[PDB]
């Protein structure tokens, strides 16, 4: 039965720095390429970033490139998220997904609901 | 919305935490007699002759 | 002098080689559980040819180190005058395939097999044995040959032409394809253009060059004449059937099949 | 001597199958 | 809101299920299993090779028989063999070549077949002209179908890719029930020996064990860490094995309600296509994407053979109702028959 | 025996006599697997046209050249693609439809081609690009609707590429823009994928005619890069 269970995020000014963690529970961490999504309102689910099983292949999305970073705790079996510079434009619920396929660097999970492998969700915004 | 497609898997927990647990101690020795009792009517772990294989 | 005796262990000792190497390959192109397809057929065949040479030049030197049976030397010389076009003709079913298949834009329906092998071994006899008929009527106890003739040498001229001209639009055709896609790769073109030229230069090699040729020096150039005809055979199994990727990728799969040890 | 036999070309293969 | 409530209600249930079954788990079917007969090696080599499939083959059936074997490809042709003699008995043309399931009736008289095209056809065989012709179309799945199954002559059991198994009526053409509950793609089903309750593998790591009669889900089964690709009950019908993509197979008992033996090896890395029990229930039968079909020992979880042969991961794998042959099926277009 | 046996073995041999006549037919038609988005436009490319059950249906034939083609539109599956998409890993050729003038969906787009493209079981199957929509991407950029550094920073400091070849008396700000959106399809493509498969990128509008003639071509110097690598040649 796996789990991924996400916390951090509230409310806090523009420009701030915020470190989301993704705990996983029910399968080996090292052996899955892991992946952060967020959910803006109005819109669906996007892609943001991805981390491989060691950690070495990073890409991030074009829009909150070099302003986010990842990166993977193998020990604690944990994903951190830490964010830089926000903007009105990333209120959004912040999903920590897994890659369906072990041992694999192509997977499809940026999918609707009913998803398996994806978290809840933190509600993250900045004020006015 | 939320609330009724939960109602239906919430009510499916309750189904499945009511049933009667049999230990697995029992549901192993169980499967243990099954699987030796019918060794000898199977032809792939215990090689048949080649006299009345049909597919040799 | 000893320069002959060597050149004459070379060629036999070659031609061996050959033959090992392509009884080596023809095994191993029928012996694998991925078995054959049109191409792999074609370059068996083509092996079959090439052992039928070697065979033939093997007994035709032996019976001349033996007796210096004359029926023996007349049956192994017209088998050999079969051998080499037989040869020559399947080296241009090789080309001819090669060419066709490129032309397709869709993969052909049939394989057209039977075509292929009455054109590998149906014109050589046509060719050879009609004439060999003329030649025993008239001399029969010839023994000519020693490793006029221009007229078994028309249908020679005429594979070898048709081979250069498909291999020239066969190098075209790789250049075009390099230089359209993959460009990003600058310098390495070279290095897998040339490949290709080193993969089938058998498909287009010249021999009435080496043949329209006169002095010690034209005697020491006509060392390549018995050598290049003489490790012909090793050199084509040897690309065709050991340098290949997919057949050392099956040839390792079966040997850790084999190596399983369990326990 | 004029060409006995070598000026008739090898018959032909008319492959028409 | 109010509706916040009900997941954490939920997640207490999750735990109270949770920590009933680690307390009914008592010892290990390992424990018990420490002072058993190990099988053995068992080598088994190709006794016929069935070729004639022009493109890869996705699933096969046997009959009850055990003699026929109905096999589908891609190239678009249901092809019906007589394995005795390699011939061939039946070629049916079908409407989509997207085909990746099939299955034949146990009397014999009609054979299923579905994929993309979301339709199930069920061709009769034994009709007076002589030449098969479609008997049925059913039709309601939104979702490719990946598996369906003969209860008898008269219905018949599908699954989808839409989340849903459903129970037809082949003389009506509608869907007597529907089986819901599953949040992912249903890649596998497999009915009971007494074909009163069948089991259902999708892509969310659970397999579900529902009634046909009840109509609803009787036990959900959890543990796998990746989709399922196919599952089997066993010959004596109180539990079954589930062939994942995380490369590990696990057995599963009803009773018990959680998992009894984990089949996995650290070589293996690749996924598990299709899986079935031998006649007495010792030997499993599993095939995966590495080209060969390793077979389980699936009492003490460990390898005990390994197949070969196949140039192209297998994809359906078949055992005989008498067990005297396995027929396994791979992408290269070669269905194989092993004894 | 040769009573019943006989007929049987007469039957097997006049199934196969079949199958044979079909496989010809089999092999010498091309498989398509045509995708994209919902506004892509993927269905006004369906209406190629040469040559139901309310549900499933993904089937269209055309022919050019008297080679037929077999272009697949699956539209009634679900949003998971990850389990069925295995069944088009022997296919000929991927059609992939892009509409390049929303830019805020371009960048799902470039994740979609990205999962597509490296995906394990079609590492060896080439993708036609359809860069579709052109029209609508001229005035969508040459008036001020938006910029794409809005999205797309690296549109900034991008230059034109030298081999480009735009068409006669245009503005060059639609063209720079299209080389762009192509080039970040053709960056993910050359990331991976050495030499096994490869991508073709066209530019086609919904009034193009000639994109049978596209995929027609296409296909050839597939088939025929798949014939000489089969001989080691390329």
């Amino acid at each position: 039965q796996v789990q991924l269970q996400e916390s951090g995020g509230g409310l806090v000014q523009p420009g701030g720095s915020l470190r989301l963690s993704c705990a996983a529970s029910g399968f080996t961490f090292s052996n899955y390429k892991m992946n952060w999504v967020r959910q803006a309102p109005g819109k669906g689910l996007e892609w943001v970033s991805d981390i491989s099983q060691s950690g070495a292949s990073i890409s991030y999305t074009g829009s909150v490139k070099g302003r986010f970073t990842i990166s993977r705790d193998n020990a604690k079996n944990t994903l951190y998220l830490q964010m830089n510079s926000l903007k009105p434009e990333d209120t959004a619920v912040y999903y920590c997904a897994r890659c369906p396929a072990p041992f694999t660097r192509d997977c499809f999970d940026v999918t609707s609901t009913t998803y398996a492998y994806r978290g809840q969700g933190t509600q993250v915004t900045v004020s006015s | 919305a939320s609330i009724a497609q939960a109602r239906k898997l919430v009510e499916q927990l309750k189904m499945e935490a009511n049933i009667d647990r049999i230990k697995v101690s029992k549901a192993a020795a169980d499967l243990m007699a099954y699987c030796e009792a019918h060794a000898k009517e199977d032809p792939l772990l215990t090689p048949v002759p080649a006299s009345e294989n049909p597919f040799r | 002098a000893k320069m002959y005796s060597s050149f004459q262990v070379m060629y036999t000792v070659g031609y061996s080689l050959s033959l090992g190497a392509l009884l080596l390959a023809l095994a191993i192109l029928g012996g694998l559980s991925k078995l054959h397809c049109t191409r792999n057929a074609i370059h068996a065949n083509l092996f079959a040819s090439f052992v039928l040479k070697a065979s033939s030049v093997l007994v035709i030197d032996g019976l001349l180190r033996t007796r210096y049976a004359v029926a023996g030397c007349r049956v192994a010389a017209v088998f050999m005058q079969y051998g080499i076009v037989a040869n020559y003709c399947w080296l241009l079913v090789e080309g001819l395939y090669l060419h066709n298949l490129l032309g397709l834009a869709t993969l052909p329906e049939r394989s057209f097999f039977s075509l292929y092998l009455g054109i590998g071994w149906g014109a050589p006899m046509l060719f050879v044995v009609p004439w060999a008929v003329v030649k025993c009527l008239f001399e029969n106890v010839q023994c000519w040959t020693s490793n006029f003739w221009w007229i078994l040498r028309f249908p020679v001229f005429l594979a070898i032409l048709i081979n250069f001209f498909i291999f020239v639009r066969i190098v075209q055709l790789l250049v075009a394809k390099l230089r359209a896609r993959q460009m990003h790769h600058t310098d390495y073109k070279f290095r897998l253009a040339k490949s290709t030229l080193t993969l089938i230069p058998l498909l287009g090699v010249h021999e009435v060059v080496f043949a329209f040729v006169q002095g010690t020096l034209r005697s020491a150039k006509l060392f390549f004449d018995l050598f290049l005809s003489s490790f012909q055979g090793l050199l084509v199994a040897v690309l065709y059937c050991f340098l290949n990727k997919e057949v050392q990728s099956e040839l390792r799969r079966r040997w850790h099949r084999w190596r399983l040890g369990k326990v | 001597p004029p060409p006995p036999f070598s000026n008739l070309v090898m018959d032909d293969l008319k492959n028409k199958k | 809101s109010e509706l916040d409530q009900l997941r954490q209600e939920a997640e207490q249930l999750k735990n109270q299920i949770r920590d009933a079954r680690k307390a009914c788990a008592d010892a290990t079917l390992s424990q018990i299993t420490n002072n058993i007969d190990p099988v053995g090696r068992i080598q088994m080599r190709t006794r016929r090779t069935l070729r004639g499939h022009l493109a890869k083959i996705y699933a096969m059936h046997w009959g009850t028989d055990s003699r026929l074997l109905v096999s589908a490809s891609q190239d678009g042709k249901l092809i019906i063999w007589d394995s005795y003699t390699t011939n061939k008995v039946h070629a049916i043309p079908l409407r989509s070549s997207w085909v990746m399931t099939c299955a034949y009736a146990p009397s014999g008289n009609y054979v299923a077949c579905g994929g993309l095209d979301n339709i199930c056809s069920i061709y009769n065989l034994k009709t007076r002209e002589g030449n098969v012709r479609v008997s049925r179309e059913l039709a309601g799945h939104t979702g490719y179908l990946s598996c369906c199954r003969f209860l008898d002559d008269n219905q018949i059991v599908t699954s989808s890719g839409d989340t849903t198994c459903a129970l037809w009526d082949i003389e009506t053409g509608q869907q007597t029930t529907t089986f819901t509950g599953h949040t992912g793609d249903v890649m596998s089903l497999s009915l009971a020996p007494d074909t009163r309750l069948f089991v259902s593998g999708a892509c969310d790591a659970s397999a579900k064990l529902w009634d046909v009669r009840e109509g609803m889900c009787r036990q959900t089964f959890t543990g796998h860490e990746s989709d399922i690709n196919a599952i089997c009950f066993f010959p004596n019908g109180n539990a079954f094995a589930t062939g994942s993509d995380d490369a590990t197979c696990r057995l599963f008992d009803l009773r018990a309600d959680q998992e009894l033996m984990t089949y996995s090896h650290d070589n293996i890395i690749c996924g598990i296509t299709s899986v079935s029990f031998s006649k007495s229930g010792r030997l499993l039968l599993a095939g995966y994407d590495d080209f060969n079909c390793n077979v389980w020992d699936a009492l003490k979880a460990d390898r005990a053979g390994v197949l070969a042969g196949h140039d192209n991961r297998v994809s359906c794998l078949g055992v005989t109702d008498d067990g005297m042959a396995v027929a396994t099926g791979s992408w290269d277009s070669f269905l194989k028959i092993w004894n | 025996l040769s009573a019943e046996d006989k007929a049987a073995v007469e039957r097997s041999k006049m199934i196969e006599k079949q199958l044979q006549k079909d496989k010809q037919v089999y092999r010498a038609t091309h498989r398509l697997l045509l995708l994209g988005a919902d506004n892509s436009g993927k269905s006004t490319i369906v209406k190629q046209m040469r040559i139901v059950k309310t549900s499933g249906i993904f089937e269209t034939k055309f022919q050019v050249d008297k080679v037929n083609f077999h272009m697949f539109d699956v539209g009634a599956q679900r949003d998971e693609r990850r389990k069925w998409i295995q069944c088009f890993n022997d296919v000929t050729a991927i059609i992939f439809v892009v509409a390049s003038s929303s830019y805020n969906r371009l960048q799902e787009a470039l994740n979609d081609f990205k999962s597509i493209w490296n995906n394990r079981w079609l590492r060896t199957i080439s993708v036609i690009l359809f860069l579709n929509k052109q029209d609508l991407l001229a005035e969508k950029v040459l008036a001020g609707k938006s910029k794409i550094e809005d999205y797309f920073p690296e549109f900034a400091r991008y230059t034109t590429p030298e081999d480009a070849t735009p068409e006669p008396g245009e503005d060059p700000r639609v063209t720079r823009a299209k080389y762009f959106i192509r080039d970040e399809f053709l960056r993910i493509s050359t990331a991976s994928g050495d030499g096994r498969h490869y991508c073709y990128p066209h530019f086609t509008c919904s009034v193009d005619t000639e994109n049978a003639r596209r995929v027609f071509n296409d296909c050839r110097d597939i088939i025929q890069r798949m014939h000489l690598r089969q001989y080691e040649l390329l």
